[PDB]
RNA sequence: GAGGGGAGUGAAAAAGAACCUGAAACCGUGUACGUACAAGCAGUGGGAGCACGCUUAGGCGUGUGACUGCGUACCUUUUGU
RNA sequence: GCACCGAAGCUGCGGCAGCGACGCUUAUGCGUUGUUGGGUAGGGGAGCGUUCUGUAAGCCUGCGAAGGUGUGCUGUGAGGCA
């Protein structure tokens, strides 16, 4: 089966037993996240939304907490004008292993 | 999850057959560009061919209409001091007719190596027959 | 005149493609020569075509 | 109380020359040239990171407009249908469902036509 | 073994040496030695002694069986350059760097 | 002869007298991949294929980058490059 | 006439930073809330690193120091550790 849902910031296309990347949530380190926020569920055949959020659908998915993502070098430079600066960022992310698609 | 981009290998191209006889040029070439590129199909690629092989039937009898029929510019260059030469549509139909539709569509067609890879699949026939029949090609009209 | 830039080491290498010498190769032996020798030439001993030369 | 330089210079230069791996000519070798090219590359690296967002939205629209015209509706009229019936939040990345299942995307076109009709 | 054989401080530029050396690269020793014989160049007679000596050095020290041999690897690197100053017009002065070479010869059944 | 290899000394000989450490510029050799209808500050974003350790991975990691979106050095002085 | 495209604008989600208010606190700093964060000349503030002296007849260390050359990891950065 498969479904689509909305996390923080954006949506994702998800099947069961898949593992997908998510935002730093307040959920415990191994704990399960619950999406009632889901846009379609399909058994290989569709039961979509009318208005946003399907009536029965829920997606239960365990987390792995992770930490800080890969470094990026942000480079500000103007030519012939004596200005330059560098800045870094890691971000923070989590992954989730999917046990949901329940209705 | 990134875009489910199609591979070079796994897109299958296939074929059309197209009759120029009744058609208005440019507007014809436009449809040829979209089918040659694959843009009409579920392409989903900014950098590889997914589009049909297309061949042409009866190319000379195309209509360019208006008053442009007698006087469209067709500038062509040889690289020499007198190297500007000029033809117009009726003279190009009078001698060397297939190159007409080629240069008319080539300009509308995009870019460099990948464009030249599209351009190769086009085959113009002034004639009323073809020898790419071996492919068992499927007929199209718009 | 003069160059306007240092040309590249790649451009230098592409110039050199014809430089290397020819493998001489075609060196043969004859019956009473006793020597592997160049074609159409006397041997070091004096053999040409099984004639002894530099001799009577 | 003198000083003797050198050591932190070459370490900094090896920092630059390491990032300068995989270029061409002087750009993979020469310090004065590498220091220009790596900074200029960082400029492009920032700028292009915006244009990534531009590209992906267009390429999603590309496949949607194709899949839409097979079921028989152009993208502008199609998207207006998805809004005007039920304000649907099926989406541009999500429409890869169109690549995977056609009859699923058909149900989207069905209610898009149910707006338009 | 392939017992290392070298020569140091030859009078050549390494570029002219490579014209001789590259023909000898990867051939069998019998076919190579005749090429190195008839190759006219000044570096050829220099390299000829080094290859022939290399075969003798492998023969004596490591032990015999020269019969099917190749020269597997051969390569040249620069030596020093001799500095002089050449008198040219109006008192102008030239660097005149006289180049030297280091030929190195890996002599081998394989 | 020069020079080189064995043998031999010595903890060390890649310590060999032109000798401690021995970077870069520079020039080669060996291996992998790429490259002979295709135009531009020689990059970056995307990205197939192919070659390497091989993972509950498999398409994970690493190297290369066919093709391709966007891309007119740096510095100094200047109204302004 | 009705749609749609269209930027680094705006809103969406996370993270970081300055300056007021309000409450935990009752310095300090957090927790809210509000609003701000293009920039040369130029002013102000806050930082890293290097050599050398003190601490140090301490501490680490030929089971392998400095240096050199690689790899992995880490801080917002200059950089740092293994």
């Amino acid at each position: 089966m498969y479904a689509v849902f909305q996390s923080g910031g954006k949506q994702h296309r998800v099947s069961e037993g898949q593992t997908v990347r998510l935002e730093k949530l307040d959920i415990a380190t191994g704990e399960t996240v619950e999406f009632a926020e889901v846009l379609m569920i399909a058994n290989g055949e569709e039961v979509k939304i009318g208005v946003p959020f399907v009536d029965g659908g829920v997606i239960k998915a365990e987390v792995v907490a992770h930490g800080r993502g890969e470094k990026v070098k942000i480079v500000k430079f103007r030519r012939r004008k004596h200005y330059r600066k560098q800045q870094g960022h890691r971000q923070w992310f989590t992954d989730v292993k999917i046990t949901g698609i329940s209705a | 999850m990134k875009t489910f981009t199609a591979k070079p290998e796994t897109v299958k191209r296939d074929w059309y057959v197209v009759d120029a006889t009744g058609k208005t040029l440019g507007r014809l070439a436009t449809e040829l560009a979209r089918r040659l590129r694959g843009k009409h199909k579920a392409e989903y690629t900014p950098h590889v061919d997914t589009g049909d092989y297309i061949i042409v039937l009866n190319a000379d009898k195309v209509a360019v209409t208006g008053n442009k029929r007698t006087d469209k510019v067709y500038y062509h260059h040889t690289g020499h001091i007198g190297g500007i030469k000029q033809a117009t549509f009726e003279e190009m139909i009078a001698r060397r007719p297939e190159r007409v539709i080629e240069i008319a569509v080539k300009g509308m067609l995009p870019k460099g190596p990948l464009g030249r890879a599209m351009f190769r699949k086009l085959k113009v026939y002034a004639g009323n027959e073809h020898n790419h029949a071996a492919q068992q090609p499927q007929v199209l009209d718009i | 005149a003069v160059q306007q830039n240092k040309p590249t080491r790649s451009k230098r290498g592409m110039r050199r493609s014809h430089d290397a010498l020819t493998a001489v190769t075609s060196l043969s032996v004859d019956k009473t020569s006793g020597e592997k020798h160049l074609r159409h030439h006397i041997t070091a001993d004096g053999y040409y075509r099984g004639r002894k030369v530099i001799a009577k | 109380a003198r000083v003797k330089r050198g050591v932190i210079a070459r370490a900094r230069h090896k920092k630059i020359l390491k990032q300068a791996k995989g270029y061409y000519g002087a750009r993979s070798r020469v310090y004065r040239v590498a220091f220009q090219a790596v900074i200029k590359a960082g400029q492009y690296a920032y700028r292009d990171r915006r244009q990534r967002k531009r590209q992906f939205r267009q390429l999603w629209i590309a496949r949607i407009n194709a899949a839409a015209r097979q079921n028989g509706i152009s993208y502008s009229k199609f998207i207006n249908g998805l809004k005007k019936a039920s304000v649907e939040i099926d989406r541009k990345i999500l429409a890869d469902i169109a690549v995977f299942d056609k009859v699923a995307f058909t149900a989207l076109v069905e209610k898009a036509k149910a707006a338009l009709a | 073994m392939e017992t290392i054989a070298k020569h140091r401080h030859a009078r050549s530029s390494a570029q002219k040496v490579r014209l001789v050396a590259d023909l000898i690269r990867g051939k069998k020793v019998s076919q190579a030695l005749d090429i190195l014989t008839y190759t006219n160049k000044k570096a050829a007679v220099l390299v000829k002694k080094v290859l022939e000596s290399a075969i003798a050095n492998a023969e004596h020290n490591d032990g015999a069986d020269i019969d099917d041999l190749k020269v597997t690897k051969i390569f040249v690197d620069e030596g020093p350059s001799m500095k002089r100053i050449m008198p040219r017009a109006k008192g102008r002065a030239d660097r005149i760097l006289k180049r030297t070479s280091h030929i190195t010869v890996v002599v081998s059944d394989r």
